[PDB]
RNA sequence: CGAUGGCCUCCGUUGCCCUCAGCCGAUCGAAAGGGAGUCGGGUUCAGAUCCCCGAAUCCGGAGUGGCGGAGAUGGGCGCCGCGAGGCGUCCAGUGCGGUAACGCGACCGAUCCCGGAGAAGCCGGCGGGAGCCCCGGGGAGAGUUCUCUUUUCUUUGUGAAGGGCAGGGCGCCCUGGAAUGGGUUCGCCCCGAGAGAGGGGCCCGUGCCUUGGAAAGCGUCGCGGUUCCGGCGGCGUCCGGUGAGCUCUCGCUGGCCCUUGAAAAUCCGGGGGAGAGGGUGUAAAUCUCGCGCCGGGCCGUACCCAUAUCCGCAGCAGGUCUCCAAGGUGAACAGCCUCUGGCAUGUUGGAACAAUGUAGGUAAGGGAAGUCGGCAAGCCGGAUCCGUAACUUCGGGAUAAGGAUUGGCUCUAAGGGCUGGCAGCCGACUUAGAACUGGUGCGGACCAGGGGAAUCCG
């Protein structure tokens, strides 16, 4: 059993108001597994950085809506809420687009 | 346990209508609601449907009888006397 | 509506004078042949595919055929 | 019997005769009683079970009945033929299966007769099924993100009519014959007039699956007609669990009656057996079976249905019959707060805050001294645990009277299901006890009996 999800912040990084770095360590600190946010709860869940393509892999049950909630929290924290919006292209996917 | 010491079925009437009236209707209510033995099928299922109607639960036979009891003393004496008249008339 | 479960009586009802048109519905895992008669709509459901498109040319020539796209 | 038309066949149309036989009385009387049969999606400025689209259905009609299937096609004998199969004589054939409940696609039949459905009160308890509510997750979209929150909110489906299967009920049948009595309900109740135990049959199946049906609907993301579009595209419409929960409905069972709780239209079954069909076939009469053909006329249909469309002289605080009914607290359809939906304070606004009013409150000490009169106001008030007198028609009085407790938080104990004295896995609210703790405060708002002793009357 494999769970696989992707995040596409390509538009805002090519525009130049936010970068994928802060995004990635925001994930690897604040992802909690069985409620513990330390070190991704071990190697049970893996994070990978592509060219503005953030990939999350796991085998324990995971929530695409968890991922959406975390990216919304990032957008609010770094003040992009009124500019960006997180939607789903297809399954196992999210992408950030303007209004 | 014994719920009431001297009032029976008419305990449902509370403190109304008077003691003499209540104890007068007590026996009639007990007789009216009692279940009798069907003389036809032998079961104890002769229950009163209405005034003078006594229906058998399983036997499915209904009989005309008294208003509060299955039989009445007047009726049984009349039946016996009429039987005697019948046998005596033809010897 | 009436379901036809064996192959040949479907053609038997298809060739009746009453029949108006047959429409072919192609969803996943099923192929449905719906023939519209005066009283009922007769539906024949084929699970596989090869029976479906070797029957698709077995309908009478004079009967209208409509593929649901 | 007499005449006509249609290939004057067979039937129809009459006119006359024979024969057959009740009416509960013409007729009216219900837009809540009885009363066959239509549902889903879309559409308007205003109409939709009525329009369009798609699926149905009831009733009525049809010379030749339009058609299939049933009635139906077998047996005997003499034969032919190796047989298969085919000839010539007789005889039957208004269906068949199951021990039974009864079943099968139909399975002739008149006057007449019998029966059923229509067609039945109020209340109680319990169980089944839906709708709603609730809990744990997957999605999709939104809200908060000063800190926290795998977070909070919305949404997440299938008609009628067929077919099948669950699931309910049976006062239905067969075997067998039971005390050491047994089965069983919340209660009952049941049994040699046949219980338990097996095996069946029937009815309702509004639930599930399927045909309808994804093609439509809906939720999102994106392209179009720059518009006039049932526009076109992608994805999704998922998996579970529980409840003395509420409403509706079905069913079982009981209680109450000096109360026994509609009629007719209409429809159906049965008993009978008057009649009809053919002489072995091209079978016939006849079919409540399947499909096919035609039609369903007349009238109402907008809107309000009420602190503004009705009646009160009026946009009048009055009156006027009904259905639907979320979350929290709580016994509760009580009161209070909120969601869907709705509204703009009830035929005016602004500024002041005098008297007197109207409607709410609070008062030191006293506590009915006020007054005709405790009028009014005030006291009590829920629940749990104790306790409860005189008198009595023995049922009551009674929540008599009189006491104690009540918050928050952290625990403990007890009360169950499913699978394979035990083990594992799930679970719904309760009840009791304990510790700690707060400025003695805890039915903290709301809801919510003052009490006792006597006389008169009924
Ligand atoms: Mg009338
Ligand atoms: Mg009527
Ligand atoms: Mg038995
Ligand atoms: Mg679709
Ligand atoms: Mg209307
Ligand atoms: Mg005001
Ligand atoms: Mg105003
Ligand atoms: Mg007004
Ligand atoms: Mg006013
Ligand atoms: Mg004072
Ligand atoms: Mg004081
Ligand atoms: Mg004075
Ligand atoms: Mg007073
Ligand atoms: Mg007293
Ligand atoms: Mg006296
Ligand atoms: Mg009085
Ligand atoms: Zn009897």
């Amino acid at each position: 059993q494999l769970l696989k999800f992707t995040l596409d912040c390509t538009h805002p990084v090519e525009d130049g108001i936010m970068d994928a770095a802060n995004f990635e360590q925001f994930l690897q600190e604040r992802i909690k597994v069985n409620g513990k946010a330390g070190n991704l709860g071990g190697g049970v869940v893996s994070l990978e950085r592509s060219k503005s393509k953030i990939t999350v892999t796991s085998e324990v049950p995971f929530s695409k809506r968890y991922l959406k909630y975390l990216t919304k929290k990032y957008l609010k924290k770094n003040n992009l809420r009124d500019w960006l919006r997180v939607v789903a292209n297809t399954k196992e996917s999210y992408e950030l687009r303007y209004f | 346990a014994k719920r009431t010491k001297k009032v029976g079925i008419v305990g449902k009437y509370g403190t109304r209508y008077g003691a003499s009236l209540r104890k007068m209707v007590k026996k009639i209510e007990i007789s009216q609601h009692a279940k009798y033995t069907c003389s036809f099928c032998g079961k104890t299922k002769m229950k009163r449907r209405a005034v003078g109607i006594w229906h058998c639960g399983s036997c499915m036979k209904t009989v005309a009888g008294g208003a509060w009891t299955y039989n009445t003393t007047s009726a049984v004496t009349v039946k016996s006397a009429i039987r005697r008249l019948k046998e005596l008339k033809d010897q | 509506p009436r379901k036809i479960e064996e192959i040949k009586d479907f053609l038997l009802t298809a060739r009746r004078k009453d029949a108006k048109s047959v429409k072919i519905k192609k969803n996943k895992d099923n192929v449905k042949f719906k023939v519209r008669c005066s009283r009922y709509l007769y539906t024949l459901v084929i699970t596989d595919k090869e029976k479906a498109e070797k029957l698709k040319q077995s309908l009478p020539p004079g009967l209208a055929v409509k593929e649901l796209k």
